[PDB]
């Protein structure tokens, strides 16, 4: 099959190199900003570039290998690439390799939001719990009610890198029904990240403004 | 090695010794283009290689046969169409030196 | 100025059948190959199905084996896929795709793609349409949101008042939840001393279900 790294990661300003292997024809490159989203080619035909593709982009072959290059990798070129060609008279596709952009350790701007007073006449509570602006992207987020650990009732959603401060956003919603939500007061999100010297810990009452 | 039924034709001689150009081509939901060369040992054609999965072509290549220094030489030619006929042919040349062995060189015309 | 424009997809019941376009524009559409290519949730790009420049070949993911039926219209420079008995594996984003060359090599559909079109989505699933329900996240500088939950397919557009606030967005990915409905958050930080003196007001667009939520964000 068509095998490239899972991912790689480079400062501002260095020479990045993604390879791509198992076939001797013509290769392309395509970058996906956001999942679902329409990739755009960056190479195709080993090392044509479009006119609309910056200069930083190149291509080449060698052998059963073929090489994108970005000299000078700029913070907006946090992509995942996938590299095409054809394995073994199949057309296909590689596993993609995400480039993530190097960066100073940032620490996360934690915000707690309790459920509304309009979803709560509805037999649903929602907490969510907003991490603004970080890196590294790892981070764990908890659910505390009452001080006891929740377990298997919430989700999180993460956004890209920022194509300018190359930061991230996380959301932690944490779901309960109204009546087990009116039985409990204190409601706290605790977040653990390497810019944080300690846990910090959001939280609100029940009731209280 | 157990060949799926061809034609065989384009028969020539090397090294004192029968070869075939064997053309596998029954169209179906379970059959490919193979391209195979066969040797006749004894009472038996024995089928060498399949020269169509070493392209990346999709279609019925233009098969050339011409022994040059002591070497086969079979070419595989794109088939372009009289009407959409391309400006530049693009061939893969299959040589050899002891008739059992064969190396890749794509080529361009 | 290639242009190409996907139509076709969305909710397709289980065991059905679909039909996807592509109207391109903008170079001799009979010199070059056409193909797709989706995107399931989580997972990388695959190629579907290509065929030649005149047609006379065509291929296909072995997933899509006796189901998927690929065909163009030189002169119309429409290339259509119809893909019959859907699984939920089916379910994903499929792009059509323009190649550089005509389709005699392998390599000419997947690795010689000069151009890609936006996108269409297709979803298998046994359920019906439902809209979201909008629920504000109230509030040196201060985060307000916008929960936009239990809606059903996934395409939705999240505005901040009309359009205005852009600045400092974010509108995250959005998740499945237990009961098959997808929910999503988006936030923006904005400073705090403008909390009561400006209107913030939440802009949602649902268009499988022709919902258009306007709802304002304050806190109590």
């Amino acid at each position: 099959a068509l095998t490239q790294p899972s991912s790689v990661s480079a400062n501002p300003g260095e020479t990045v190199k993604i390879t791509c292997s198992g076939s001797t024809y013509n290769y392309g490159w395509y970058q996906q900003k956001s999942p679902g989203s329409a990739p755009v080619t960056v190479i195709y035909y080993n090392d044509k570039r479009p006119s609309d593709i910056p200069s930083r982009f190149s291509g080449s072959k060698s052998g059963s290998t073929g090489t994108l290059t970005i000299t000078g990798v700029q913070a907006e070129d946090e992509a995942v690439y996938y590299c095409g060609n054809s394995d073994s008279r199949n057309v296909a596709f590689g596993a993609g390799t995400t480039l993530t952009v190097l960066r100073t350790v940032a620490a996360p701007s934690v915000f707690i939001f309790p459920p509304s007073d309009e979803q709560l006449k509805s037999g649903t509570a929602s907490v969510v719990c907003l991490l603004n602006n970080f890196y590294p992207r790892e981070a764990k987020v908890q659910w505390k009610v009452d001080n006891a650990l929740q377990s298997g009732n919430s989700q999180e959603s993460v956004t890209e890198q920022d194509s300018k401060d190359s930061t991230y956003s996380l959301s932690s919603t944490l779901t309960l029904s109204k009546a087990d939500y009116e039985k409990h007061k204190v409601y706290a999100c605790e977040v653990t990240h390497q810019g944080l010297s300690s846990p910090v810990t959001k939280s609100f009452n029940r009731g209280e403004c | 090695k157990n060949p799926v039924p061809c034609i065989r034709d384009m028969f020539f001689i090397y090294k004192n010794e029968l070869y075939n150009i064997c053309l596998n081509d029954l169209k179906g939901e379970e059959d490919e283009i193979h391209i195979y060369v066969q040797k006749k040992v004894k009472d038996s054609w024995i089928t060498l290689n399949d020269l169509f999965k070493e392209t990346d072509l999709t279609g019925r290549p233009h098969i050339f046969t011409y022994i040059q220094e002591d070497e086969i030489n079979i070419l595989l030619c794109e088939d372009e169409e009289f009407s959409n006929r391309k400006k530049d042919l693009t061939c893969h040349r299959f040589y050899s030196n002891d008739g059992k062995e064969f190396n890749n060189a794509e080529i361009t015309i | 100025a290639v242009t190409l424009d996907e139509s076709g997809g969305g909710l397709q019941t289980p065991g059905g059948a679909l039909s996807l376009v592509c109207k391109a524009s903008g170079f001799d559409f009979s010199s070059y190959a056409m193909g797709w290519v989706r995107q399931a949730p989580g997972k990388g790009l695959e190629y579907v199905a290509g065929i030649r420049n005149d047609g006379s070949f065509t291929l296909y993911t072995p997933a899509v084996k006796g189901r998927a039926t690929i065909s163009r219209d030189n002169g119309q420079s429409t290339v259509r896929l119809q893909l019959n008995n859907l699984r939920a594996e089916d379910t994903a984003t499929y792009f059509c795709t323009k190649s550089a060359d005509d389709g005699g090599h392998y390599s000419d559909f997947s690795g010689e793609i000069d151009a890609w079109g936006h996108g269409t989505e297709v979803i298998v699933s046994s359920a019906s349409t439902k809209g979201p329900s909008v629920f504000p996240l109230a509030p040196g500088t201060a985060a307000l949101g916008c929960l936009v939950k239990d809606y059903f397919p996934e395409p939705v557009t999240v505005s901040w008042n009309s359009g205005a606030l852009t600045s400092g967005v974010h509108t995250f990915p959005a998740v499945l939840q237990s009961s098959g409905l997808y929910s999503l958050s988006s936030v923006v930080t904005v400073p705090s001393s403008s909390l009561g003196t400006q209107t913030y007001i939440c802009n949602v667009n649902h268009k499988p279900s022709n919902t258009k939520v306007d709802k304002k964000v304050e806190p109590k």
